[PDB]
């Protein structure tokens, strides 16, 4: 196969995305979920790890990792302590918003793929951190939880296998590092959302110091239908080490902002052109495309052509996948304001614990903010780079590099409209 | 029959402030007892 | 704006707050959704509990909080100042939030917050006199495929128009309470043109299922 | 036997499982600056200026937190390493106020010694500086709070040794500020000893406070006779 897109709606792993129908515990088994649970967990979590292996999924959370490898990292004998999976629901990247429609149009999918993956790697009980501003999603999710328990399919004897499974939600107060897994795990246990440092693991320290797996709701939720389908039907998609299916959240300047499911390997200008509504304007007023919300950089029209949008096309294009967050901006923005208020959301967002992100940041803050109102000299353009090679990779966790990649991007593709802008300023205010 | 021209999440604009800690505390009865490290605190 | 706290009439330790004992079973819920030894754990859900209590937090929940959980009182503080939803200033009745991240100040969210501006006649963080509206700007809350947004206490408000928003604030003002909900054709996250997916019906259960299972 | 063998800089040496970079480089003879390790308080791993190169491996660990496996081998004077060093160093000075001849800790100040000894000889900051509210918190210990680094010996020390759980980090980002959020007297047994732990003279002994001078002092040992402990 050569050909990737064109889904068809029998692929698509989340039905009722848009919300069109019932989203309850008799409408969710109505569509295919909570069907041959039992067998699935009396199996083996030996083969159902294997099953998830050889599909292929990797990190929807938008790091990349193998989902099968991660998930055997705790296939271990215990050493008297309790095991733990945590769900990461809190979604804090601009212009991702999936897994809020995962869990406001599908939570019993969500509570299925939690009792999969706790069976997977032996797991006392489920924590589902969700975000705080999603309220009503959480409302809906706990409804769906309640309706679960009242059927008998988790709790004590879940699903008539003899298999105990508890189920937590637990709500954010409004951060967004508190989306990274060790960050998250110390939001839980009551302290600050400050990460911490690996080694050790969380595979073997996590929430209250028990052996602990973090996964995203979209590589929780596809479970289910990962052991049901079987792992070819995923690895029929996409590319290799690239299966699956992906749910893409367009917003910017485009006529039709939406979510849509999509196979891996689609080429960004088909998806754009026919589930976006195309770009405003034509396409001739495309100007730049983020392609994985803000910890990803951005790319231009030369090379949005051609590029497939899965790990390996777009980390050969010095960008990254990241959440599948298509931010589209055309001719008629302000790009260097654009990056300006994406690196002041990356100030307001920034725990402050270890210092090159704590100072930096604000120096890069600073550094764009001057650069907008064009205030400053050619050569500190380059010395902002400079800036960005001390932040890459001397960071407790990856938001400093997060920061950093956006910078770099702008910097490396619209280094001639930044300094005209600066050169004009300067020639017509002295 | 099959309906595909209405929202189904009709039910989201009638909740109030304690919703989810009144779903909490109700869903509180269905859950197993929680394991136990020994001491009721780590300053202890 | 001031991450230290001084000694008000209106903020100190003396200053009188209690729970309600339908309050403390959701607090002994909230505790025993968690490991023993890890009553520290509770501490995030407990003071938002707080908040829901007032409205906003003074010191005197927190100081209750670090009580009935056998936290030292500087862990409360640290979790409340590090958090932004905690608000230790007396907010308005109507806390209103616009988000003016890249994805939304694409979809002109600069005007949606000058109609809010030159309606309530206030300024960015100031509170209306009648102590009911509170303007401020926040990141992104998840709506950026219905930008431009605004969240209003626990409602979200998506796909506004200037008209929208000022709807929105002269029915507030009447007392009633709007449709948390995108106000332009799509219903949740579906293209507007038509839905370009899932146009075919679901297959229902024992679709696609494999051998042996 | 249990132990293992590492290299540092192209010299084995034999150390115990659980031993970290930073104990093995001092088992060498080498100091690996630091600014938050402690060998009497808990790793915090947070000043990353530790930050040393293992070989093969394309990511600079912090050697206060890392610790060792067989046949690693330790680069702690190459190109990456200094870089890094050099760009810490940079960060932690970009915000740190110019008070050097009105501060007490000059002359034994942790942070202009690793300056001159790792750090660049020029700031290309050129944006105005951060300034920290300053705070009242005892009659012994002189605050000035606009001189930290967060550092966080403060935290460990006062909830571990002294355990008298008053001192935290309010606030988030570079806004974050090291208090106790009201006006609190920290007072204990143990509280001065925090003036020894301060790398900066962020927390300056009140008594002592524009006296003296570290350079001009002879050093006495002797042993206290207040108490009996000796
Ligand atoms: N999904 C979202 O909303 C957001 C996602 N991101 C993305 O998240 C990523 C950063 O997060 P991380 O989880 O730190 O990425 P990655 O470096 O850590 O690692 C992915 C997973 O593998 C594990 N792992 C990493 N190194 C390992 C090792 N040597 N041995 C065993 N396990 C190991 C980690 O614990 C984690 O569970 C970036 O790619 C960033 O673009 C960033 C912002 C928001
Ligand atoms: C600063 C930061 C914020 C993050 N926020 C989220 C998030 O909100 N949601 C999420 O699923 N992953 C987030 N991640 C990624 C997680 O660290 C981790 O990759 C993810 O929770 C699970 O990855 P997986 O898809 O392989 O299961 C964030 C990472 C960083 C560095
Ligand atoms: S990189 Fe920034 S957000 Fe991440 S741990 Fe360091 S200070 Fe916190
Ligand atoms: S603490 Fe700061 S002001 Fe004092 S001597 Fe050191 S660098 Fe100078
Ligand atoms: S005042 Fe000194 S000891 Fe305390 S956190 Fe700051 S640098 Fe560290
Ligand atoms: S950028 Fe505004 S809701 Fe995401
Ligand atoms: S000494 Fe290791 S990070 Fe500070
Ligand atoms: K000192």
């Amino acid at each position: 196969k050569t050909s990737f897109g064109s889904l068809k709606d029998e692929d698509r792993i989340f039905t009722n995305l848009y919300g069109r129908h019932d989203w309850r515990l008799k409408g969710a088994q109505s569509r295919g979920d909570w069907y041959k649970t039992k067998e699935i967990l009396l199996k083996g979590p030996d083969w159902i790890l294997g099953e998830v292996k050889t599909s292929g999924l990797r990190g929807r959370g938008g790091a990349g990792f193998p989902t099968g490898l991660k998930w055997s990292f705790m296939n271990k004998p215990s050493d008297g302590r309790p095991k733990y999976l945590v769900v990461n629901a809190d979604e804090g990247e601009p212009g991702t918003c999936k897994d809020r429609e995962i869990i406001r149009h599908d939570p019993h999918k969500l509570v299925e793929g939690c009792l999969v993956g706790g069976r997977a790697m032996g797991a006392r009980a489920a924590y589902i951190y969700i975000r705080g501003e999603f309220y009503n999603e959480a409302s809906n999710l706990q409804v769906a939880i309640r309706e679960a328990y009242e059927a008998g399919l988790i709790g004590k004897n879940a699903c008539g296998s003899g298999y105990d499974f508890d189920v937590f939600v637990v709500r954010g107060a409004g951060a967004y590092i508190c989306g990274e897994e060790t960050a998250l795990i110390e939001s839980i246990e009551g302290k600050q959302g400050k990460p911490r440092l690996k080694p050790p693991f969380p595979a073997d320290v996590g929430v209250f110091g028990c052996p602990t797996t973090v996964a995203n709701v979209e590589t929780v939720a596809v479970s289910p239908t990962i052991c049901r389908r079987g792992g070819a039907w995923f690895a029929s998609f996409g590319r290799e080490r690239n299966s699956g299916t992906k749910l893409f959240n367009i917003s910017g300047h485009v006529n039709n902002p939406c979510t849509v499911e999509e196979e891996m390997s689609v080429p960004l200008k088909e998806l754009i052109e026919k589930h976006a509504g195309g770009v405003t304007g034509g396409w001739d007023n495309l100007l730049a495309v983020i392609p994985g919300g803000s910890s990803t950089p951005l790319i231009p029209k030369s090379v949005c052509e051609t590029v497939l949008m899965d790990f390996d096309a777009l980390i050969q294009a010095q960008t990254g996948l990241g959440t599948a967050a298509v931010i589209v901006m055309d001719r008629s923005t302000d790009i260097v304001k654009a990056i300006a208020r994406l690196i002041e959301f990356y100030k307001h967002e920034s725990c402050g614990q270890c210092t090159p992100c704590r100072e930096g940041v604000d120096w890069m803050n600073k550094v764009m903010a001057r650069f907008v109102r064009g205030d400053a000299r050619p050569a500190e353009i380059d010395s902002l780079w400079e800036i960005s090679k001390q932040i890459e990779g001397h960071t407790i966790c990856a938001l400093g590099d997060g920061a950093a990649w956006p910078v770099q991007g702008l910097i490396r593709h619209f280094r001639p409209e930044l300094e005209e802008r600066m050169q004009r300023f300067a020639q017509q205010h002295q | 029959p099959f309906d595909n021209t209405t929202y189904k999440n009709l039910q989201h604009h009638d909740y109030s402030t304690y919703t989810f800690l009144d779903l909490n505390l109700d869903l509180s009865k269905f859950r197993m007892p929680q394991p136990s490290s020994g001491r009721e605190s780590p300053r202890h | 704006a001031l991450f230290v706290h001084r000694d008000t009439p209106k903020n100190n330790p003396e200053t009188p707050f209690d729970f309600t004992p339908e309050n403390y079973k959701r607090i002994e819920a909230i505790v025993k959704n968690y490991p023993e030894g890890h009553k520290a754990a509770a501490v995030l859900p407990v003071l938002d509990l707080a908040q829901r209590q007032n409205g906003w937090l003074p010191i005197s929940a927190m100081n209750k909080v670090a009580e009935i959980l056998q936290v030292p009182p500087m862990r409360v503080y640290e979790v409340a100042t590090f958090y932004t939803m905690y608000n230790r200033k007396p907010v308005g009745k109507y806390h209103i939030q616009v988000c003016t991240t890249t994805p939304c100040m694409l979809r002109n969210s600069d005007s949606i917050l000058e109609a809010i501006q030159k309606k309530l006649g206030i300024k960015v963080g100031e509170t209306t006199p009648d102590k009911l509206f509170t303007l401020i700007e926040v990141e992104c809350l998840g709506a950026c495929v219905n930008a431009p947004m605004v969240q209003i206490n626990d409602n979200y408000y998506e796909d506004l128009t200037p008209k929208d928003i000022e709807e929105i604030i002269d029915e507030l003002k009447a007392g009633k309470i709007p449709k948390p909900g995108p106000r332009s054709g799509r219903f949740s996250c579906e293209p507007a043109g038509g839905l370009t997916s899932l146009t075919e019906p679901p297959k229902g259960p024992g679709f696609g299922v494999q051998a042996g299972l | 036997s249990n132990l293992i063998e590492v290299f540092v800089d192209g010299q084995s040496v034999m150390v115990e499982p659980g031993t970290t970079v930073l104990q093995a480089c001092e088992k060498v003879g080498m100091q690996i600056p630091r600014f938050c390790y402690h060998e009497r308080l808990s790793v915090a791993g947070n000043c990353r200026m530790c930050l040393v190169e293992i070989e093969k491996a394309p990511k600079v660990v912090a050697a206060c937190a890392m610790p060792v496996m067989k046949g690693w081998n330790i680069l702690t004077n190459s190109e990456k390493t200094k870089k890094a060093r050099e760009g810490v160093m940079e960060f932690l000075l970009a915000n740190h106020p110019l008070d050097c001849p009105i501060c007490d800790q000059g002359g034994e100040c942790d942070l202009q010694d690793q300056s001159m000894m790792f750090g660049s000889d020029r700031s290309r900051f050129l944006e105005g500086k951060r300034a920290v509210e300053d705070k009242n918190i005892g009659p012994l210990v002189k605050t000035i709070m606009t001189r930290c680094i967060q550092c966080t010996r403060c935290i460990r020390f006062a909830s571990e040794i002294a355990g008298v759980d008053d001192l935290g980090t309010t606030g988030r980002g570079n806004d974050m500020q090291v208090g106790t959020y009201i006006e609190k007297m920290f007072m204990s047994e143990l509280s001065g000893n925090i003036i020894d732990i301060c790398p900066v003279g962020a927390l300056t002994s009140k008594p002592y406070a524009f006296t003296a001078r570290p350079w001009e002092t002879r050093k006495t040992e002797s042993i206290d006779v207040m108490d009996a402990v000796g």
